[PDB]
RNA sequence: UGUCAUGCUUCGCGUGGAGAAUGACGUAGCAUGCU
RNA sequence: AGCAUGCUACGUCAUUCUCCACGCGAAGCAUG
């Protein structure tokens, strides 16, 4: 305590400041902390340990410590000349912490020591880090940080769920009080930039080197120039901190007067929908030394790649803006000298103003396209209706198209007595049986369909990575490049059922056969060229579902209009019947499990990976909670495909009506009419496809994390470091698609993680001892992913790993694998839950269904679904397929017996011997066919 | 008799709602809980105290159906 | 340790004008690198400030590509007999890492006072 | 076989076991070779027609069966859903649901439905002094299989009686719906 | 077509056989009458096929044309079915604020969502609970959207007329929600 | 009120190949007529 | 020997069923 007390009198200066002694100088402290880093060795966003630093912490007046720390530090005789000179250039900025520099004596040496004073204990580097990569089982920094800025209290971690997004809501509220100092940072840096610019020094600015205040404290690695021409780089800055500024709501303070949080909201006019110069002022605020060009409207970007990062921009600046000025544009014509109301633009939250280049007043008569473009859109049916205000829900109402609220309910299921006795009598549904009744049809009282809807609160605006989201996209195109795709002609559309219903309000007049055949094949192919010059919204209906389930949850499905099938038929379905017929491929839709199909599957999965493991996730509320960016993208991938036969405006504006009449649009749910926030419908023409382009996305987002995320300095392979530090330099660096790096990163997935994609089904096949060293993604990557990017947290007990690849995965598409002896080789084989099997038999939907001697080919169906469980070891599995064999034959001999009876014909002849003998199902599982 | 109980709550729930029960929301939404209740029950006293009270909603209606009859039947 | 790009640059020898014509040969030096597809001009160091456009010669059959630049920026260079007063023009539409390359090698390069 | 054209396909194979025999008269057993080989496709084609006479025939009856017995089950979904009901409830067999259906056959139905509470109101509707009789002992009443306070007792018009004059020296005293409700214990 | 050479030709090619059956002799006209019979035969088989193609072509036009034609008399019955609907939708217009507020902006467009907001002359709230109840429509007017709205009439989700006295913290367990409560703009 | 895709089973009407049978023109063996 | 007629064999055109390949309708079951 001799030289000890020394040191603190010295790192004390001037400033009045009390100190205790957290770490000596003389032995100094080491933490854990979380960098951005890039040399010619390592590159990545990554946490490390600290030494060189010693600590010291401030205590108030009455002895008590407050959140101030002096950074002391030791450094070489040269870096203390250059950052000694490159600060007393900078120090006058508001935005610079004070230094001090004094030289001490050690060990009989003249020592130089940088003090830096009144630090927070944290940097925004471990904030962004923390919520970045969450682990509920290690929090102990985002706790730390939220305790100690009043964001919670300690006993606010004591509870079930504090994190989850779904089960407790109010955990937004906490986050959202992180706001403030975030746009205090956000403010302070750019000023830092400016002085940077004024003084001529010339650096990168990371997350690192700025405290959860807002002031920067390193200047090691800054050059200098003339004054009056620098240029800080913010890249990785901007980019690493995007996903946060959308979380903790940074950006309430603009809402208010004179941008203050006391004064009361701004009052807009209520006739305003324009607001492309108050975008400008707050990019130009903000974001001041962004490079890359920012379109306010995103009719003006030049390619696909510009679409998502000025969307980006515009999906962070729509929080601001009031909700009553997105949607359809309205204006008023005139048709055969009588007013009209009708759509003539569109204000998106992400693409800003489009107004239709095909507007025409003063109209004399209508044909057949011009009343069905009239009647779909929803101009004039919520004009002419009465204002809604339903408090039983937290989204947007628009209108109430009649004088009632319409209450629809769900009815019971049917009971069919005779096989449930049948089973009785053959031993089944004892006590302690592994096979019972888990699958009813549950009924729903009339707060069902509204209920469900209120489920969309869980869909809230997620701003992306953009850096990271542009390269996530070139590698997730060559996922998608064996198939073809482009424009058909009305001729070349393929409709399989034509006596679907066709929306509303459509539904009043016909089904979706009425206006394929009275519309002409000329009428088709005008409609859909209108679509690719304007904009035409259009109304889903909501509907309730009745199908057998094992949960007590109600389902609902969006139908869409025909003016929207009609179209993306045209435009979609030559690539959507090409994904359907490839074989061998990552996307697996169109191929069947019979006839051999789910062993290739396996077989083709498996591929040659060292070290296999199996693992497979689910996505929590995945229609509600997807973001829109994510929508987005996967549509203009699908697009890529017309380059030849659409030019760059046809192409916005195919994406600006499928935005329009699927992503954010107007729905029906009890008549009526509210605004849908975002997510999937489930009765759009590409739903599968763009749940395979999202689940593709993810996963590859995951294993960037993962990869640039590890040390870097204990990678002992030499290839994968490489691989390393040249992803960082592609995602952060590289402005332009490196093509030559997206195949070499692609084939690397393509080795050691490999993937059978289904709409939002998947499972992977992975390299095992890659992933515990973490160059390959796992289940926590996943997790870590969905969170910040997904607004979900996805728990580690719908997930499920296999180390041996002999038991084939656990579930994939709701069945079970084997691996089975059929005739001289082992085969892989599926096998459904025997309690679905047993509900479908037992429960109905219709009371003509009970009657089963009029349905024999239900049982047949299910016998040829129930075959593979004759091969389980256990016996009461086995005793299923036994089971529909003998009902089918006893069904026969009631049919038979019949109609000699009530007619005097017996039917002469009969091949069905065929189905209660078992040789007629084992050929639905042999690869001959 | 779980398997037994967890059946007869549908055939009365399918009964009721032909006499049409639908047309009030409040005995409606109690008849539902009721039978979504009996169907997750994983014991068998709770589902026939659910039954019970079912039952008895059937059986305040008087005029709906003749008892006499079919419990001579 | 997040530092500037360590590339080195290589230099061109080329002119420009004060409108798309007028150009005439040899009154400016570019500065490039070829690790790309081909060579990539970054800036153009110059002595006068008239200049804002370029003319530098394309690799290809009768191709002349006139690439536009950004207002100047004076430096004092001292590498020849005594100081000297030089012009910087930026190639219009560059990131700013490129910049920080150009200018980092310049500086390195010259004292620039 | 037995068809009107057929014995034609016989007889001249009868003759063809002439052909065998006789040392197969070059002649005779060609022509009639032909004759035959005419008359067994002329019975073949009369055999297809009529086998496509028997198919139309079947998915003819087929279809009425089809639509006789879909009426049927639409028609009758009224009385059979009652039916199935009671018989799966006598097959349950247990107490509470037997007694409440008992005193339902008897006529002392609930008004409302039944607590499965410990402190919830009951009201029942006793019709007759007898159900009175069996049901309540002092200040209890036993239903449903479980033990209910009386903590009011009302006639059919609106009154106040008291357990005291519930009896049977006062029986007729009453007008006798008497509506009873009760806490359970 | 094939009626009349079948009718006309197979008279003599049964002669020819008849005429073998008189006879007995002429073997050599037992190959003639062969070649007659037979060349009948193939030339009626010949023409009666083209006759029944010819007749199942025309029966399949027949049918075309009559499908056809019932697919342009619905055509014509969605078209007026539009076209009423909008005229219908049309003249429930009041076309006095919503000029105002039409014309009052800039170029003549108008977010659609503004348009019931400021034109609409009845209101619906859908009311959950009482507490919701209470904070919202209580009373016998009130006001949303900067205007006065006066209460015209309230039913539940029976459809049953509900007073505005039965509507209280002890009866509340006794109603039959939500309640929906119509109400109209106060001038 | 009853959406989008994919797979399989059953029944019914239509087009193209191969096997068996019946009828006219060409080639081979034997017999009769003209020479 | 040449031509014609008769008997027995091989090569092209019209019908009768029998199996495959491919289209259009009707019903049903399963999956996301
Ligand atoms: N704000 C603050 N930071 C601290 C503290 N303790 C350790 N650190 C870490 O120390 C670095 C500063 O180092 P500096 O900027 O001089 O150069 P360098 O070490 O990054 S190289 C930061 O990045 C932190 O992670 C503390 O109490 N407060
Ligand atoms: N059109 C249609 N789509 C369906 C249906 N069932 C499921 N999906 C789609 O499959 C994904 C996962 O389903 P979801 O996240 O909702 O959870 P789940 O337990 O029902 S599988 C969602 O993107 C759904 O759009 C359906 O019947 N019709
Ligand atoms: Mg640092
Ligand atoms: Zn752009
Ligand atoms: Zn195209």
């Amino acid at each position: 305590s001799a030289d000890a007390q020394s040191f603190l009198n010295r790192v004390c200066g001037v400033s009045a400041a009390r100190l205790t002694p957290c770490g000596t100088g003389t032995s100094t402290d080491v933490v854990y902390r979380a960098f951005d880093i890039y040399n010619d060795k390592v590159a990545g966003f990554a946490k490390f340990l600290k030494t060189n630093c010693c600590r010291f912490q401030e205590k108030d007046e009455d002895d008590n410590l407050i959140d101030s720390y002096f950074v002391v530090k030791r450094h070489t005789f040269s870096n203390y000349q250059h950052e000694e000179t490159i600060y007393n250039l900078l120090k006058d900025c508001p935005a610079v912490a004070k230094h001090d520099f004094f030289k001490f004596r050690i060990d009989g040496d003249m020592v130089p020591h940088i003090s830096r004073q009144r630090l927070t204990k944290y940097t925004m580097a471990d904030l962004v880090y923390a919520l970045r990569h969450f682990d509920e089982g290690n929090c102990d920094t985002l706790k730390e940080i939220l305790v100690t800025y009043n964001c919670c209290d300690d006993d606010y971690f004591n509870k079930k769920d504090w994190y989850d997004f779904v089960e407790n809501p109010d955990i937004l509220r906490v986050y959202a009080n992180l706001g403030e100092r975030v746009r205090q940072a956000l403010l302070k840096t750019v000023q830092f930039c400016d002085a940077m610019r004024n003084a001529g020094i010339v650096g990168v600015l990371t997350l690192d080197n700025q405290d959860l205040n807002g002031n920067w404290y390193d200047f090691g690695d800054f050059i200098q120039t003339t004054p009056g021409s620098g240029v800080p780089v913010v890249d990785s800055y901007y980019s690493l901190l995007m996903p946060i500024l959308t979380l903790t709501r940074a950006l309430t303070a603009e809402s208010h007067v004179d941008t203050d949080l006391t004064k009361p909201y701004i009052k807009w006019d209520l006739l305003k929908y324009d607001f492309t110069e108050e975008r400008l002022k707050l990019f130009d605020r903000y974001f001041k030394y962004w490079d890359q060009t920012y379109h306010p409207n995103c009719v003006n970007c030049l390619d696909d790649r510009c679409i998502l990062h000025c969307a980006n921009f515009n999906v962070l600046f729509s929080t601001v803006f009031p909700p009553t000025s997105f949607g359809p544009l309205v204006r008023k014509i005139f048709v055969d000298g009588v007013p009209f109301v009708v759509s003539t633009g569109y204000h998106f939250r992400e693409l800003g103003v489009v107004h239709n280049q095909d507007v025409n007043l003063h109209s004399s008569r209508l044909s057949f396209k011009e009343l069905l473009v009239y009647a779909a859109d929803p101009a004039m049916h919520a004009a002419s209706g009465n204002l809604l205000l339903d408090k039983r829900t937290t989204c947007f109402s628009v209108a109430a198209l009649t004088n009632n609220v319409a209450f629809q309910t769900v009815k019971p299921g049917n009971f069919n007595k005779d096989f449930y006795d049948f089973a009785v009598s053959k031993g089944f549904f004892k006590e302690g049986s592994s096979v019972e009744l888990k699958h009813f049809f549950f009924a729903q009282d009339g707060n069902a369909a509204i209920s469900d809807y209120d489920y969309y609160r869980y869909n809230l605006p997620t701003m992306c990575d953009i850096r990271q989201l542009l390269f996530v996209v070139e590698v997730v195109d060559k996922y998608f490049d064996c198939y073809d795709g482009g424009c058909i002609n009305a001729n070349q559309v393929i409709v399989n059922n034509l006596d679907k219903s066709a929306g509303f309000p459509f539904n009043k007049w016909g089904k979706a056969r009425l206006y394929y055949d009275s519309m002409s094949y000329e009428d088709q192919d005008a409609l859909f060229a209108y679509t690719k010059r304007n904009v035409i919204p259009t109304i889903t209906q909501m509907n309730l579902k009745y199908a057998i389930s094992a949960k007590n949850r109600a389902r609902t499905v969006a139908g869409v209009s025909i003016c929207s099938t009609m179209t993306n038929r045209q435009f979609h379905q030559k690539l959507l019947k090409s994904i359907a017929a490839t074989r061998g491929a990552t996307v697996v839709i169109g191929t069947s499990k019979f006839y051999g199909g789910w062993h290739n599957m396996l077989k083709t999965v498996y591929s040659d990976v060292e070290n296999p493991h199996l693992m497979g996730w689910d996505y929590p509320k995945c229609d509600r909670a997807m973001p829109n960016m994510l929508r987005i993208m996967a549509s203009l991938v699908l697009a890529r495909k017309h380059t030849t036969c659409c030019s760059l405006s046809h192409r916005f504006y195919r994406l600006a009506n499928e935005c329009a009449q699927v992503l954010s649009e107007m729905v029906m749910c009890g008549g009526s009419l509210y605004v849908k926030p975002g997510g999937t419908s489930s009765g759009d023409a590409t739903t599968a496809y763009a749940n395979s382009v999202f689940n593709i996305c993810q996963a590859v987002t995951a294993n960037v994390n993962a990869l640039l995320s590890t040390d870097g300095n204990k990678i002992a392979d030499k290839y994968v470091r490489n691989l390393q530090h040249r992803l960082y330099e592609c995602l952060y660096r590289n402005r332009d698609v490196d093509t030559d790096f997206v195949n070499e990163f692609y084939a690397y997935l393509r080795k050691h993680f490999s993937m059978m994609i289904l709409s939002d089904d998947a499972v992977v096949c992975f390299n095992s001892t890659y992933a515990s060293q973490g160059l390959v993604a796992s289940i926590k990557n996943f997790k870590s992913v969905l969170y910040y990017q997904n607004n979900v947290f996805m728990s580690e007990a719908k997930c499920w790993t296999e180390t041996d690849l002999t038991k084939g995965p656990h579930e994939f598409c709701s069945q079970h694998t084997m691996l089975v002896k059929q005739g001289d080789d082992y085969v892989y084989l599926p096998y459904p839950d025997p309690s679905r099997i047993l509900g479908a038999g037992c429960f109905v939907d219709d009371i003509v269904k009970t009657d089963g001697t009029l349905m024999i080919e239900r049982f047949v169906s299910l016998a040829i679904d129930a075959y593979p469980l004759t091969k389980h070891p256990n016996q009461e599995y086995a005793d299923v397929f036994h089971l529909y064999l003998q009902y089918i034959r006893k069904l026969h001999d009631e049919l038979t017996g019949h109609m000699l009876d009530m007619y005097s014909v017996m039917l002469t002849n009969d091949n069905t011997s065929r189905y209660w003998e078992p040789e007629f199902y084992e050929a639905m599982y042999t690869p001959h066919t | 008799k779980m398997s037994d109980v967890k059946c007869t709550s549908v055939v009365l729930l399918s009964v009721l709602q032909q006499l049409r029960v639908e047309s009030s929301s409040k005995l409606w939404a109690q008849c539902v809980q009721l039978h979504n209740d009996i169907l997750l029950a994983k014991d068998t006293t709770e589902a026939f105290e659910k039954m019970v009270s079912l039952l008895s909603v059937l059986l305040s209606m008087q005029g709906a159906v003749d008892i006499n009859k079919l419990c001579e039947e | 340790n997040n530092e500037l790009s360590p590339v080195a640059l290589r230099q061109m020898s080329c002119a420009a004008g004060t409108t798309q014509t007028a150009c005439t040969d040899d009154n400016a030096l570019a500065y490039y690198n070829t690790t790309k597809g081909g060579r990539f001009v970054l800036a153009l160091l110059s002595d006068l400030q008239d200049l804002k456009w370029a003319r530098f010669p394309k690799s290809d059959g009768t191709g002349t590509i006139y690439t536009e630049l950004e207002p100047p920026c004076r430096f004092v260079t001292d590498t020849p007999k005594g100081p000297k007063v030089k012009y910087l023009y930026f190639i219009k539409g560059l990131n700013n890492l490129n910049r920080g390359m150009v200018l980092g090698s310049l500086a390195a390069t010259v004292r620039l006072q | 076989s037995s068809l009107p054209s057929y014995a034609a396909f016989a007889t001249a194979q009868e003759a063809y076991e002439q052909a065998v025999a006789n040392g197969d008269s070059e002649v005779v057993l060609k022509k009639l070779k032909k004759s035959l080989n005419v008359a067994k496709s002329e019975f073949d084609r009369d055999a297809a027609m009529q086998r496509k006479l028997e198919k139309m025939a079947d998915q003819a009856m087929t279809q009425m069966y089809k639509q006789a017995r879909s009426e049927d089950k639409r028609a009758k979904v009224t009385s059979a859903m009652q039916t199935m009901l009671f018989t799966m409830l006598r097959k349950l067999d247990n107490d509470a649901l037997n007694n409440i259906i008992n005193n339902a056959r008897d006529g002392c139905v609930p008004l409302n439905i039944i607590p499965l509470t410990t402190a919830a109101k009951l009201m029942v509707v006793i019709p007759d002094y007898n159900t009175y009789k069996n049901t309540c002992d002092g200040t209890t009443f036993t239903y449903a299989s479980a033990l209910w306070e009386i903590q009011q007792v009302v006639d059919a018009d609106s009154k106040i009686v008291q357990l005291s004059e519930i009896s049977m020296d006062n029986s007729p005293n009453l007008a006798w719906p008497l509506i009873v409700t009760a806490l359970r214990a």
